[PDB]
RNA sequence: AAGCUCCUUCGACGAGUCGAGUAGUUUGGGAAUGCUGCUCAAAAUGGGAGGUAAAUUUCUUCUAAAGCUAAAUACCGGCCA
RNA sequence: UUGACCUCGGAUCAGGUAGGAGGACCCGCUGAACUUAAGCAUAUCAAUAAGCGGAGGAAAAGAAACCAACAGGGAUUGCC
């Protein structure tokens, strides 16, 4: 029988992340209104002021 | 090459002819003990182990189980009468036995028993 | 066969009579002393494997030595070192063996079985009046014991030629320069 | 190579070193029973018995470090729960 | 959804790069530049090489991996490279040699990691029946699936695979874009370059009937057995002529 | 050995529908050149021309792929401001740079 | 020591991105700084770094905002210039 | 008391030890060359090390975590010559 | 009320044993730098010197979880 390459609920890469930006700092973006890239290619909106 | 210290590490043989005396002496002191015995053990014929030796034969470490019953020669008497044993070594071909079992013969054949006591 | 199954048991180590006994049991020795006499083995197989016989002569101690490193790693092991601390302690006996028996988070915890070699008993005995002999004092500080051959590296083969037959003695073998009177 | 020829030898005892004592595993089964589970084996045999199979094989070998290990675990452990099945 | 894709279209494909035991450290480097270029795909450890073969079909369905590179090191020398399908796909094997790292300083090129790369292929891909399945073995493994959510969304890279001799040569290259003069491409080599000769293609996961076998393949053993083999041949000349010197002084 | 319709039938069941009319490169992002690198390797020692012809054929699928790609939609030149992980990391570059540095500085040295 | 500009150096690809680099020797277009966002964006960079180290944390927030502002503000009119001479 | 022989009967072999990850140290020796510390922690047609592209992990060779043992070896110290 | 067992103690109890010296050689632990070379750093000196512990006339090692791939060898030690 064929497999489904799927992931289940115990596999490091169930929940991946949005942000699409991998182990580097986050001293990058400090001075910009975007965090990261999604998958299609448009930048994430960093969401407002505290 | 003397980047380390040979002058406190080297050795002369100054003594090798004394050495030679001395082992010289410890087989007459073997022979003066087993004094009627060969000072050694008969040892087998075994052929050396890769491609680049292995036309030749050598003395082995001791002869077989088996290749001593081939020879009607008892195990538990066999290092006693003076026939080192092997029981690490195998066979594994009719040529090496049948060489073991023929050394064997020459062996009983030139040997001499005294009777116990 | 009873020691048989104590063999099974203790291999069954974090089952849960054997981590009851071993929790009750640690408690006990850190309520006792560091070094102190134990009256019979906590683990007779083990102690019967390793050659421990229950004659006069034959004396059990427990140890607890602190676990962990000096980031400097310490070359011998704990074993050794409370071997090495039960010796001194029984300075008349000789160390013939030890073995785990707790371990704890801050410690760890040897039984070490050690003979009298002044005994009539372990004197007119075979298999022990070697360790009678004169060349087995301070196994434990020479290395001798079976702790101190591990670490020493004593097997045979190609993953131990510079630590087999001594590696200091190895060493200057490699590094004497021999000349002959022909040369 | 050169052509000498073959002897059979006698079996060793040494090789017979693999173990097939009957009285050996008896005694296994019995201290197995009386010991009981380490708790890694516990969390095994929850899974197992959750049908979480893959979930087991994955922990076991992260307890104890190889393929071989932790299948033949969860073959042990699954022989246990089929006994108490069994036997309840 | 459990696939970690958003595609119209979903290419569910998964890898399990593993390693054997007797792997040394700059296969362990190589495993690791594939692992990091592989974002569906994820490392495991060393393989006992008493186990059965098709025993990593059993890891893989462990894991939900359609796809297995695997990394076997003979003699910690030699390293062969298998890709298969599992459970019922084909399998090939392959002796990998002339490897250099990304760590290497000579490379000077950088690509995103989990980037889609494009997949370039030499023409003898689509020729030569053998290496048409290859091929698809290399697509499945190398491929990085459209909207897979561990991958990065720019593309900057090339995986370029070319047969040369028998033997198939990978690239990893940047495209690098530069204004032209009143943009096009350079290619800067970045990362992993290996030769893989093909060995088998056998009709099953790790197992079946044959399709393909070299007839050509020159094992890295037969080279150190002719050495050796040599030497020996050097030896009993030397004592052959001994032999027969001997002879013809007592004639 | 070499058991063409074995291979054939194997290739069949592991196929992923490629054809151009209903599969986009963005689907599958592979490209077969149309001509072989054998015919531009001559000799196999030169290492210079061999990795030429390994260039050269990666840079016409980079093109081709480059004018598939922006035909059907799909972001390609990476933003000045994604900043995002490396399959080689900040160290290396930095060795690779002053490596360069040093053989630069070598050669302008023993110029003056 | 040399200067890396007189050094004909690569540039490499690193975290951050190289983009699309220039042809030596040739026409590296003039882009001109002559709009009062972009003039706001780049003081508010040369301000920042000028100012430096704050010990209030909400200072420091307030100044990577005000940055980010003068870069929200630039992009917004530069796609409105862009819009404009697109249709118009 | 002992050796051998035969067999419609039996034949027990060392666990915080292997091993996995990791840090330090060491080696000609990341299949980690050995060792030690920390975390996890085994098996029974088992385990260890090699051979091998040969089509599957076949073949070869040994039994670790208990112990004893003279000789050939070293020697600026001891009793002398 | 008494008596066993277990554990832990006292005694100038009866009988023994260890400490220190020596350390040329031996078994362990610990552990440098001067020196040499190299853009730099690892390396080298050296797993040495110094320091600590433990034996003997020798010590240590030692009867394969060895070496091999042969027609195989067969505990350890030392020389070429």
């Amino acid at each position: 029988d064929e497999i489904d390459p799927v992931y289940d609920s115990d596999d490091t890469d169930y929940n991946v992340p949005v942000n699409t930006i991998g182990n580097i700092p986050l001293s990058f973006y400090d001075s910009y209104p975007h965090i990261g890239y999604d998958i299609n290619g448009k930048k994430i909106m960093r969401p407002a002021t505290g | 090459h003397f980047r380390k210290h040979w002058q406190r590490r080297v050795r002369c043989h100054f003594d090798q002819p004394g050495k030679k005396v001395t082992r010289r002496l410890a087989r007459r002191a073997k022979a003066a003990a087993l004094a009627p015995r060969p000072v050694d053990k008969l040892r087998p014929i075994v052929r050396c182990p890769t491609v680049k030796y292995n036309r030749r034969t050598r003395l082995g470490r001791g002869f077989t189980l088996e290749e001593l019953k081939a020879a009607g020669i008892p195990r538990l008497l066999a290092p006693t009468i003076g026939i080192a044993v092997d029981h690490r070594r195998k066979n594994l071909s009719e040529e090496s036995l049948a060489a073991n079992v023929q050394r064997l013969k020459d062996y009983k054949a030139r040997l001499i028993l005294f009777p116990r006591k | 066969g009873a020691l048989k199954y104590l063999e099974e048991l203790s291999k069954k180590k974090q089952s849960d009579v054997v981590r009851f006994l071993l929790r009750v049991r640690c408690w006990e020795y850190r309520q006792l002393n560091v070094i102190h006499r134990a009256s019979r083995p906590s683990r007779p197989d083990k102690a019967r494997r390793l050659g421990y016989k229950a004659k006069q002569g034959y004396v059990i101690y427990r140890v607890r030595v602190r676990r962990g490193g000096r980031q400097l790693k310490y070359q011998r092991s704990l074993r050794a070192t409370a071997e090495e601390r039960v010796g001194r302690r029984c300075s008349n006996l000789r160390v013939l063996n030890s073995y785990w028996v707790n371990q704890d988070s801050t410690y760890k915890y040897y039984e070490v079985i050690l003979v009298d070699p002044n005994h009539k008993a372990i004197r007119r005995d075979p298999r022990i009046n070697w360790i009678c002999n004169p060349v087995h004092k301070h196994r434990e500080c020479r290395g001798l014991t079976s702790t101190g051959k591990k670490s020493r590296g004593l097997n045979k083969g190609h993953r131990f030629n510079k630590t087999r037959a001594g590696r200091r003695k190895t060493w200057k073998r490699h590094n004497t320069l021999s000349l002959w009177r022909y040369r | 190579g050169h052509k000498t020829t073959r002897r059979v030898l006698k079996e060793r005892p040494s090789r017979r070193k693999g173990a097939q004592s009957k009285r050996t595993q008896f005694v296994r089964s019995l201290i197995r029973e009386v010991a009981g589970l380490a708790p890694y084996e516990r969390r095994v045999i929850e899974l197992l018995r959750n049908g979480k199979d893959k979930r087991a094989r994955k922990f076991s070998k992260k307890k104890l470090g190889t393929f071989g290990r932790a299948k033949r675990k969860c073959e042990e452990l699954q022989r246990i729960i089929a006994e108490s099945r069994r036997a309840h | 959804d459990r696939s970690n894709i958003i595609a119209e279209r979903k290419n569910k494909q998964r890898v399990l790069v593993l390693s054997s035991r007797g792997v040394t450290y700059r296969h362990r480097h190589l495993l690791n530049d594939l692992a990091s270029m592989l974002p569906h795909g994820r490392k495991d450890a060393k393989f006992d090489t008493k186990s059965r073969l098709y025993e990593l079909c059993e890891l893989a369905e462990l894991y939900n991996c359609n796809n297995v590179l695997f990394f076997e090191a003979r003699k910690g020398k030699d390293l062969y490279m298998w890709f298969s399908k599992v459970p019922n796909g084909p399998t090939v094997k392959f002796y990998a040699q002339n490897l250099h790292t990304m760590e290497e300083l000579h490379f000077q090129g950088n690509c995103l990691k989990g980037s889609r790369p494009i997949l370039s292929f030499d023409a003898a891909f689509e020729q030569e029946p053998y290496l048409k399945v290859i091929k698809e073995l290399f697509l499945h493994t190398f491929g990085v699936p459209q909207g897979h959510k561990k991958s990065k969304p720019f593309i900057d890279h090339v995986l370029s695979f070319s047969v040369a001799d028998g033997k198939i040569w990978v690239r990893n290259y940047e495209i690098r874009e530069v204004e032209k003069v009143k943009t096009d491409i350079n290619l800067i080599e970045i990362g992993p370059r290996f030769v893989l000769t093909p060995i088998i293609i056998q009709e099953g996961s790790f197992g079946g009937p044959i399709l393909y076998e070299n007839k050509r393949f020159i094992s890295p053993n037969k080279i150190r057995a002719e050495l050796r083999k040599a030497k020996a041949a050097r030896h009993h000349a030397r004592m052959e002529q001994q032999r027969d010197l001997l002879a013809r002084k007592r004639q | 050995i070499n058991n063409k319709e074995g291979l054939l039938t194997a290739l069949r069941r592991i196929q992923l529908d490629i054809n151009p009319k209903t599969t986009p490169f963005s689907f599958h992002q592979s490209v077969v050149a149309s001509k072989r690198t054998e015919d531009s390797i001559p000799q196999i020692e030169d290492d210079l021309q061999r990795e030429l012809a390994f260039m050269n054929q990666a840079l016409e699928a980079a093109r081709l792929g480059r004018s598939l790609l922006r035909k059907e939609g799909v972001p390609f030149t990476r933003p000045t401001d994604y900043f995002a992980e490396m399959v080689r990391t900040d160290a290396t570059m930095e060795k690779v740079k002053q490596k360069l540095i040093e053989e630069a500085t070598a050669k302008k040295a023993a110029a003056e | 020591v040399y200067s890396e500009k007189e050094l004909g150096i690569p540039q490499l690809n690193t975290v951050t991105p190289v983009g699309v680099t220039k042809p030596k020797g040739k026409k590296k277009g003039k882009v001109f700084v002559d709009d009062r966002e972009s003039m706001n964006t780049i003081l508010a960079m040369v301000e920042a770094e000028k100012q430096g180290q704050i010990e209030s944390k909400i200072m420091r927030a307030r100044q990577l905002e005000e940055i980010r502002e003068a870069r929200r503000i630039e992009a917004e009119k530069k796609e409105a210039e862009r819009k404009a001479l697109l249709e118009n």
